[PDB]
RNA sequence: GCGCGGACAGUAGAGCAGGGGAUCCCCGUGCUUGGCGAGUCCGCGCACCA
RNA sequence: GAGUACGACCACACUUGAGUGAAAACACCAUAUCCCGUCCGAUUUGUGAAGUUAAGCACUCACAGGCUCAGUUAGUACUGAGGUCAGUGAUGACUCGGGAACCCUGAGUGCCGUACUCC
RNA sequence: GGGCGGCAUAUCUGUUACACGACAACGCAGGUGUCCUAAGGCGAGCUCAGUGGGAAUCUCACGUAGAACACAAGCGUAAAAGCUUGCUUGAUUAACGAUUUCCAGUACGAAUCGAGACUGCGAAAGCAAGGCCAGCGAUCCUUUGCGAAGAAUAGGAAAUAUGAACAAAUCAUACCAGAGGUGUCAGAAUAAUUACCACAGGGAUAACUGGCUUGUGGCGGCCAAGCGUUCAUAGCGACGUCGCUUUUUGAUCCUUCGAUGUCGGCUCUUCCUAACCUAGCGCCGCAGAAGACGCUAAGGGUUGGAUUGUUCACC
RNA sequence: CGGGUAAACGGCGGGAGUAACUAUGACUCUCUUAAGGUAGCCAAAUGCCUCGUCUUCCAAUUAGAGACGCGCAUGAAUGGA
RNA sequence: UCGAACCACCUAGUAGCUGGUUCACAUCGAAGUUUCCCUCAGGAUAGCUGGUGCUAGUAGAAGUAUUGUGCGGUAAAGCAAAUGAUUAGAGGGACCUAUUCUCAAACUUUAAAUGUGCAAACAAACCGUGCCUUAGCCAACUGCAAGGCCGGAAAGAAAAGAAUUAGAGGCACCAAGUGGGCCUUCUUCGGUAAGCGGAGCAGGCGAUGCGGAAUGAACCGCUUAGGGAUAUGUGGCGUCAAAACUUAUGGGCUCAUUCUCGAUACGUGAAAAGGGUUGGUGGAUUCCACCGGCCCCGAAAAUGGAUGACGCU
């Protein structure tokens, strides 16, 4: 079977990414980094909650997949699937090695994991104010699927954007936000005069 | 195992960003004399007469000048002594060194002061130590304190 | 490696003392004399009982040899010797192609 | 897909100003400017030839870190103060300008009357006298980006300067009349090109034609009077080289200050906001 | 390194792959350089002090 | 106030769009008997001067892109020295010192020589 | 550990490597014993890879090199260091000049700056004694080249020397420069077996106990998709995650090699609990009987046999 | 070079289809050697897998015997039975 | 006595291996690293050490600053910059355009700290357009180059934070032992890990005791002629055991039942997860959620036993 993840918790290596030097790497177990309806607009989901890392450790892709599935299933059974958007922020790029003390001990690839720091954001869920308790409990269970200590906190910004959740409505009404997908950029008064850029 | 002449020179013998090209005309026109202080800096775009990587960023005295080359004496520690190594390079790999610029300025200033005192002219006023005390008459006086907003602000999200 | 049959090169001697034409002949070792001093000493050492009295080399590693050219001035009879790099196939060619 | 995006300009390294203007070949200039480091910066002169569309420029130049120093100049547009007033960009004009520059620099250096050169132009080749009696003034020839073809006028200026007393190192290989087969020079062909006999022949043909040579035909410039004009121009040059042609408002535009440009931009924004 | 035999028999023929008629005949096909001397590959039998 | 030739530093000089240009230049330009070189006087070479600023070129403009210098980021990140410091630990703060980068925002958009010539 | 394997044995890039230099591993990713008369030298023209528009390869714009430069890699290079082409042999010689790299500051290999000769290219300034940086070799021996002629009354400025009583001609030596090679690449001329075995030693080094570790084995927790008619938790528990234990095996090589008797069984005593039975008690899907799971509890008990050396196994 | 000689030393093959259900394969095609293991014998003091499978022996058989043979690696004076 | 008898002799055979190697104290005092070696249990070789000295004793000094002037691409940062990897939408099935989720030992525009060359006036440098010399450079030169000679001036290096020195420099000769290391701090490479294996910097032990951490080569303190007094360091002050004969006229917190709560720097007994007491933050009408402190649960091994023992609340 699989060697336990706590054997690869010390980290302490230089990063060992998949490359033309590093062959034979299996794919990460997580392949869906956006759950819920990603197509949903930025105006739809004002509330944002993320899970923040409190340690400097390695999180295996199996753990990220497990946390994702847990949060999806809980939001489905205690809410709808069209009311939240959760994005997994940590990507497993570090290849783990197994030596299948001896001579020529350099190991072969057998897994992949994400190197994660202190205060790094691991998950982010985009909801409305009504499904906040479901967000918090779904994030508690997904957090239970992770190694180390994570704290769940409320994002003061609006959704996945970089605008304060309070100021967003005013700037949107003032026509100062370019709406492109799930995030908005503030229109800066520079460059040519378009029909955009005016404000 | 590999220890070539140019081993481990990937970033050392490389042009700086958007500063590539053949050496410049000023380099061709600089006159190098025996006894001049020069910095040995390897020009990666020449690859002729280039110094060994050890001598990049060393300063030494010119002992020999040839039609296209410069002989420099460089100090090099080895075990318990420092040798005086005579390296041969093309002129493109040396720069007129500024290691004695402050000393030359000091000697010039002393000659100038001597001439002025011989002539009886007005010596420049003496600089004063900034470390002496005195009265301070403030323009704005503010309270230095930690406030709530500092702890509120330096938290992200 | 292909080499020209005739070579235009500095001569050296007071006959021509300048650049001149040189025929090209590849050097080849002459026969080992029976009365070379070392051969006489070796034959003396080898006679009688005791078996082989000098080493015989076996651990050959080279797959090539250095190419030596004998250059001869047309003006003189003086031979100059020059050394080329190791190569598996040396040939004096005229095609220049 | 776009090649000229933002990253393209971020990574771009401009050529030297004179390279992207297409004036200076910097490999050739670096080799021309270079000297033995054992010379310790002793003077070295380039003889610069730049034939424009209507004019020939010939200079004696010294390379300096602050910028090149021009010692003497001569221009083919200054030749009519010596006679010749037409064909200021042909081979005879290039030769005359070269001789004028040679005489001017030798007079300015004070060594005139001690190095005369060839009083009568014969078109033959004589190897220069170099360190490589008293040695003559030496400059090297700088053709720039010009094609160094056999018979080209840059070597006409070269030959004029050589006959004027310079020691400009050269071989006769590009003088008009050099045959690359025999490896020899026909000095008479060079003489004829120096004194303009080719121009005279073409002018005679154009007169027999009955646009080309219009200023010639507006004067009464007969083909037979060209060679004497060039000879007399040579003599007038040798007589007085200091001779030249006989002898505040502003059109600059006011660039508006950054605040004025900002006001213009703000006004345009206000207008487009009101209009929509 | 030295000697031999061979690039089928030779002083350019023979075997035979593909060709017309009833296994027969007929078309084809085939080691270098020099005026008989000096090189390239296979083998054999022999030499071995850097 | 400009131009040409040779230049030094090599974008504050580049790129993209538009606009204007006195004089003299610069250049487009016209042409191939000769020197010379091409499949092609396209390039290049020779000889020239009927025309034109249409382009090159020079200056202007752009809430232009790049670039340069500032500020902000931030005493943050990181780090030299210390503890019988905290914490199970990962790590973290503290004590004596050093101290960034991107994003973003402000300004700017070549300059210095030699000679010769035009206003 | 040794053997088998491999080459980390001579050697080149990048990384390991910690912003001078130096820096190890049977560390990582790869190279090297060749190849080239042009793939060397020089001059001159030209611009590459890719795009886009157009002609049943040719065209015009863009194009910072995203191509190429023999071969691995790094670096460098755009009127070139690339491509084409013209003519060349600086890939020669070079008076024992100096220097760098390795380093003992020794050689060898590779480099760098020169002085002289004779030259190639170029109008010229210049550029070239190989293809930048890996591509290679002591003594002794063998072997080749050089010491043309013509001069000198006398060994000189300029005639190679010797074979020792001496003269000629051979022959053999010598002095300088190279070639033939040592890849264990500072350079012996080398097949196995030993259980019939021997010696000096080694705990610098394996096999057995002990020690560290705990991947593997073993035994547990947390969370909760599901299984359980229904119902996450009576019972169990995917996918994740955190432990514990030294009853397995591996990893290491610290102790012992002038010796710590080595598997199992037998006999005998003691200890532990993660509890099979025996005592109490919770709880179940607990009607009763039989059972499941848990808690306190190690006081007491836990057999007889067939096959197998067995421990394990299973009858 | 050319013959002879195994009671000289010794050696003595595979894969790819096939018979009215399934099988396995008398049959066939092929790749191939110096020859391709014949008569016999066997989980044998020779069988790794293995405590092979079946029968018998016992209440119970990793043992014994009798069978079977895809024989890791049986076999004919290296003598077989 | 036999996988080559016995006796005498060559023979005191050779051994890079094992064992031994005999008086005192005095002055000094290492190395386990480099290069080469059929070299790896051994040598040569340089280094480290000792003994000789030689030389004009403060000189040509420095494991340190400062100021001036060079070198650098590691930490950080970046992917809205090149090369590679990578999630998702948005505008013109794919392509593009603007970015966005994430990032690299063999990527990088930028870029520290710590470092690392050179200089900082006595054989030097400066001034004179001073003289001589040169087959050197330059077209020549009174210009450039080089060696000298003749003089002048020299805070002998001011002032501006504007160094300091238990700061005599040079030069040799002859030799020993070492050439198995190991530990720790930061930095780390391989390994699940190891009291594992391999490196960088620096201190150590080895070679070294003394004081302290009960005990321990290496931790803390301090390093040492043999004696007294005084005072400290680390560590302590209930008894063992010197010191609060159990200090204060100091504030809080804590209860723990067979594993003993705690008093364990290095280090030598723990997590995910959860719940008595008394603190904090933010809301609602005392309760709601959240976050600390100490304690408790989670927490199972074999002889009887260990904050060192007793004990302490
Ligand atoms: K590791
Ligand atoms: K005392
Ligand atoms: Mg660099
Ligand atoms: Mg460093
Ligand atoms: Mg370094
Ligand atoms: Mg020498
Ligand atoms: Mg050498
Ligand atoms: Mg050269
Ligand atoms: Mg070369
Ligand atoms: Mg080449
Ligand atoms: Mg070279
Ligand atoms: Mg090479
Ligand atoms: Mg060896
Ligand atoms: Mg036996
Ligand atoms: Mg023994
Ligand atoms: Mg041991
Ligand atoms: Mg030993
Ligand atoms: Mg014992
Ligand atoms: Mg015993
Ligand atoms: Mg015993
Ligand atoms: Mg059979
Ligand atoms: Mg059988
Ligand atoms: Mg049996
Ligand atoms: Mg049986
Ligand atoms: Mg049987
Ligand atoms: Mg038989
Ligand atoms: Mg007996
Ligand atoms: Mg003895
Ligand atoms: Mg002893
Ligand atoms: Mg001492
Ligand atoms: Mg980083
Ligand atoms: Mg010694
Ligand atoms: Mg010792
Ligand atoms: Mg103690
Ligand atoms: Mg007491
Ligand atoms: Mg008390
Ligand atoms: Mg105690
Ligand atoms: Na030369
Ligand atoms: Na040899
Ligand atoms: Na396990
Ligand atoms: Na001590
Ligand atoms: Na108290
Ligand atoms: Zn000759």
């Amino acid at each position: 079977a699989r060697r336990p993840s706590r054997c690869y918790r010390f980290c302490k290596n230089k990063p060992y990414p998949k490359s033309r030097f590093c062959r034979g790497v299996p794919d990460p177990k997580i392949r869906n980094f956006d759950i819920g309806r990603r197509r949903a607009t930025v105006d739809e989901f004002p509330v944002c909650i993320h899970v923040v890392s409190r340690e400097l450790e390695q999180i295996a892709s199996e753990a990220l997949e497990a946390a994702r599935i847990q949060a999806n299933k809980y939001m489905v059974k205690r809410a709808n699937k069209d009311v939240f958007h959760m994005r997994t922020r940590a990507h497993p790029f570090h290849v783990l090695r197994i030596n299948k003390g001896m001579r020529g001990a350099f190991g072969k690839p057998n897994g992949v994991c994400a190197r994660v720091r202190i205060g790094q954001i691991l998950l982010s869920m985009r909801t409305k104010e009504a499904y906040v308790p479901q967000a918090f409990e779904a994030l508690r269970r997904a957090k239970m699927k992770f190694p180390g200590r994570q704290i769940i906190v409320m994002s003061k910004y609006w959704g996945f954007t970089n605008i304060l959740r309070t100021e967003y409505e005013a700037l949107r009404d003032a026509g100062k936000l370019e709406q492109r997908g799930t995030h908005c950029k503030l229109i800066a008064p520079k460059g040519k005069i378009t029909m955009r850029n005016v404000m | 195992h590999s220890y070539g002449y140019k081993s481990g020179t990937r970033h050392l013998f490389a042009k700086k960003f958007r500063k590539h090209g053949v050496p410049s005309v000023s380099t061709i026109l600089t006159n190098i004399k025996v006894g001049d202080y020069v910095d040995v800096v390897a020009d990666s775009a020449v690859r002729e007469g280039m110094p060994h990587k050890y001598y990049h960023g060393r300063t030494g005295i010119v002992w020999n000048v040839t039609p296209r080359g410069v002989g420099v004496i460089i100090n090099k520690p080895v075990r318990t002594r420092t040798l005086r190594k005579r390296i041969c390079v093309r002129f493109e790999h040396v720069r007129k060194s500024r290691c004695q610029e402050a000393f030359k300025a000091k000697e010039h200033q002393f000659q100038a002061y001597l001439a002025a005192k011989k002539a009886g002219k007005a010596l420049p006023p003496l600089q004063k130590s900034s470390r002496l005390g005195g009265i301070v008459r403030p323009k704005n006086v503010e309270v230095l304190a930690r406030r709530v907003a500092d702890y509120e602000a330096m938290v992200p999200y | 490696v292909n080499y020209p049959k005739k070579k235009v090169m500095h001569c050296g001697d007071a006959r021509c003392n300048a650049h001149k034409s040189f025929k090209v002949v590849q050097y080849k070792a002459g026969k080992a004399r029976l009365f070379a001093r070392g051969k006489r000493r070796y034959d003396r050492k080898q006679s009688g009982y005791g078996g082989q009295t000098k080493p015989v080399f076996h651990k050959k590693a080279k797959t090539t040899k250095k190419i030596v050219l004998k250059l001869q001035c047309s003006g003189c009879k003086s031979i100059r010797q020059v050394v080329l790099k190791r190569t598996k196939h040396f040939e004096l060619n005229d095609k220049k192609k | 897909k776009v090649v000229k995006n933002k990253a393209y300009f971020k990574r771009f390294q401009v050529k030297y100003r004179r390279r992207r203007e297409g004036k200076t070949d910097y490999h050739a200039r670096r080799q021309m400017v270079l000297q033995d480091k054992t010379k310790f910066g002793s003077p070295k002169y380039r003889l610069v030839v730049r034939i424009t569309n209507k004019d020939i420029i010939a200079q004696i130049v010294q390379a300096k870190i602050v910028g090149d120093e021009v010692v003497m100049a001569a221009y083919a547009h200054e030749l009519p103060a010596f006679g010749i007033e037409h064909g200021l960009t042909n081979y005879a004009a290039a030769y005359a300008t070269g001789l004028l520059l040679a005489r001017r620099t030798l007079a300015k250096l004070g060594i005139a009357d001690k190095f005369q050169g060839a009083k009568e132009a014969d078109g033959s080749y004589s190897a220069v006298r170099t360190k490589k009696e008293r040695f003559p003034f030496k400059a090297i020839l700088d053709v720039g980006l010009a094609r160094t073809t056999t018979g080209a006028r840059v070597f006409g200026v070269l030959k004029g300067a050589v006959d004027g007393g310079m020691a400009v190192p050269h071989r006769p290989n590009r003088f008009p009349g050099y045959n690359k087969e025999k490896s020899s020079l026909d000095a008479k062909v060079h003489r004829d090109r120096i004194f303009g006999k080719h121009v005279a022949d073409y002018l005679k043909q154009v007169k027999e034609e009955a646009v080309q040579f219009s200023k010639y035909m507006a004067a009464k410039v007969l083909p037979e009077s060209i060679e004497g004009m060039y000879k007399k121009a040579h003599a007038a040059i040798r007589a007085d080289p200091s001779k030249s042609l006989p002898k505040h408002k502003s059109y600059k535009t006011k660039k508006l200050s950054g605040a004025e440009k900002r006001a213009a931009a703000k006004a345009k924004v206000a207008a487009i906001r009101e209009r929509l």
